[PDB]
């Protein structure tokens, strides 16, 4: 690995990301945005499921 | 498990290995052609003592492996490839007298320098000394003197150094299975083991003479128009009936004609097309050019270049604190690495060699994915027929007038492309008698066919014949005129320039076929054709990977060599020259000579 090597021969960080959903209960997942708490008026609403 | 298996195993570890240490020592190269300094030498030669030492382990280790059991063709190949021992197929004792015997024709060759009787201290060597005095000063005296002085300096010094050398070189293929070093030098073009596409290295030879005697009644109205042109030039040194005197032809040897274009220039009154001056007023430079060469070639359809070449490759001078070799040469350095190394000025010549550089670059990098073995043309004439047709392609008003170089205005008229097919004919045409010629001689030197008393003898028969072009002043074995090429004296096979000019005019044809282009072939421009460079890439990816026969096919449809498409090129030059010659002796005669009243 030079600076002057080639383009297909720089080097190059790979992460390769496996998502497994075995039979444990799921843990990790998306941030799940908490929208703005309004009040009193009629709303649907979603907390915690 | 089986033999061939451990000969793969053996061939994918020397290609790894290989990748890593032509890639150092390609570097070194860069480093030292781009700045020419002691410690550049110095790890120049470290890398090519390494990477020879390595090459020759790696061919011993395998011609162990017997090449009949293997029935795959790319490991054979390979093989073959580096199994070749060559000259060292002798003892090392004449293996070192001929590398001796070489690097001192090479050094007088490039050493080679004359002194004028006036001064003695005044001393001039072939360049470019003696290039420029036989190219552009027209004194018959001044290049008859020049002429004889280096072929008697240099050729009497040569001639049994050549002739060691050739009988080495003979004994080495004699022991390399060859009948004589001609035939090791045949054996490039030699395809076995496929069917319909096998070459034999005799059919090198019955190809080339096929071809040139094609090209004889061609060559002989350009030899007559010629002529002519010299005899209105010098009515009192060259006879219509006789041949051409050696030095009088622009060159030593007689190669180029084109420097007696402004000698036998159609029409002198027609102005040449050169959009240099356009350049300049569009301000272009280098990086402009090459930027242009790889839209041009994204145009017909070949991957955009790489930036790392634009951060490695050099473009212009690189000033003056180091010294390069400005040469235009195009780098495979391997591992993803690809430059040109060339100071680029703003000229129409700069134009066209930068065009070629980078067509070589995209046919290296067309068969990078290629293994190390198999990453290089096909034949020593494929790589330069690319490059001469990417400049031919360059060249034309078309691409020149699309670009804005050429105005709109320009008008082609008739004289114009007379004159420049003619000057196309003594670019081309002019060398390839003289390259058959030679070619031939060293074939029947190799082959012994010629003895030594003889030698100089014999070889002004067929300049008289085959080029019909007589020496000047007569020559004896003494003289090593053939060695005063640099071919002949630093042993490279010179059957190359023929054949990558049928090459190159083949594969002009098949692209303007593809292209569909309206006109004649010489006006012929692939500009916004995809069709074509895809085809093109179709063999290029191959690069030597298949057989060169089978490139060709696939490519113009023949399997073997021919001058058609030359045909096709000169075709209105071939009538204009006929029609010319109607008052011009055509053809040449060997008795008479300069020397002889």
């Amino acid at each position: 690995f030079q600076p002057t090597n080639g383009v297909g021969y720089q080097p190059y960080r790979v992460v390769v990301l496996s998502f497994e959903l075995l039979h444990a209960p799921a843990t990790v997942c998306g941030p799940k945005k908490s929208t703005n708490l309004v009040k009193n008026k009629c709303v649907n609403f979603n907390f915690n499921g | 498990s089986t033999i061939e298996e451990q000969a793969k195993t053996f061939l994918d570890k020397f290609n790894h290995e290989a990748e890593d240490l032509f890639y150092q020592s390609s570097l070194a190269s860069w480093n030292y052609n781009t700045n020419i300094t002691e410690e550049n030498v110095q790890n120049m030669n470290n890398a090519g003592d390494k990477w020879s030492a390595f090459l020759k382990e790696q061919s011993t280790l395998a011609q162990m492996y017997p090449l009949q059991e293997i029935q795959n063709l790319t490991v054979k190949l390979q093989l073959q490839a580096l199994q070749q021992n060559g000259s060292s197929v002798l003892s090392e004792d004449k293996s070192k007298r001929l590398n001796t015997i070489l690097n001192t024709m090479s050094t007088i060759y490039s050493t080679g320098k004359v002194c004028n009787p006036d001064n003695p201290q005044e001393c001039l060597l072939l360049e470019p000394g003696l290039n420029e005095i036989m190219a552009n000063s027209l004194d018959y005296n001044e290049r008859l003197w020049a002429w004889e002085s280096w072929r008697s300096e240099v050729g009497k010094q040569l001639r049994p150094l050549y002739e060691e050398y050739v009988v080495l070189k003979n004994e080495m293929a004699r022991a390399n299975h060859y009948e004589d070093y001609g035939d090791y030098w045949r054996g490039d073009y030699e395809v076995n083991g496929v069917d319909g596409y096998d070459y034999s290295r005799g059919q090198l030879i019955e190809d080339v003479e096929h071809t040139f005697e094609e090209i004889k009644p061609l060559y002989e109205h350009l030899h007559a128009y010629v002529r002519a042109k010299l005899m209105n030039a010098y009515p009192s040194y060259i006879s219509p009936i006789g041949c051409l005197p050696a030095h009088l032809l622009g060159d030593m040897w007689g190669r180029f004609w084109t420097n007696l274009y402004s000698l036998t220039v159609p029409f002198g009154q027609k102005p040449n097309i050169d959009v240099t001056d356009a350049m300049v007023d569009q301000a272009w430079d280098a990086q402009r050019i090459f930027k242009e060469a790889e839209k041009f070639f994204v145009s017909v359809g070949l991957p955009n270049m790489t930036q790392g070449f634009w951060e490695n490759s050099m473009l212009t001078d690189p000033g003056n604190v180091q010294k390069a070799v400005c040469h235009p040469t195009a780098w495979d350095l391997g591992k993803g690495d690809f430059r040109i190394l060339m100071c680029t000025k703003v000229t129409m010549d700069d134009f066209l060699t930068a065009h070629h550089e980078m067509g070589h670059i995209q046919y290296d990098m067309a068969y990078a994915a290629q293994p190390f073995l198999l990453r290089n043309g096909a034949n020593e004439g494929f790589h330069e027929a690319v490059g001469e047709i990417m400049s031919l392609s360059a060249a034309t008003p078309k691409h020149l007038k699309s670009i804005g170089l050429l105005s709109p205005d320009f008008q082609e008229d008739n004289e114009t492309e007379i004159n420049f097919l003619l000057k196309q004919a003594l670019t081309i045409v002019g060398t390839l008698p003289f390259t058959y010629m030679l070619e031939k001689w060293r074939w029947m030197v190799f082959k012994g066919e010629i003895p030594k008393d003889q030698w100089m003898k014999k070889w002004w028969e067929m300049k008289r014949e085959i080029v019909g072009v007589v020496e000047p002043v007569p020559h004896d074995e003494t003289y090593c005129d053939p060695a005063s090429l640099f071919h002949v004296s630093n042993d490279y096979s010179f059957i190359r320039y023929y054949t990558r000019t049928l090459y190159q005019f083949q594969f002009q044809e098949a692209l303007c076929q593809a292209a569909k282009h309206e006109g004649p072939l010489h006006k012929c421009d692939i500009s916004n054709s995809t069709e074509a460079g895809q085809k093109l890439f179709n063999m290029l990816r191959l690069g030597k990977s298949e057989p060169w026969t089978l490139a060709l096919e696939n490519v113009v449809g023949a399997k073997n060599m021919n001058v058609r498409p030359l045909l096709n090129y000169f075709e209105p030059l071939f009538t204009w020259l006929k029609d010319q010659n109607k008052n011009s002796f055509v053809g040449w005669s060997t008795d008479w000579s300069p020397y002889a009243d």
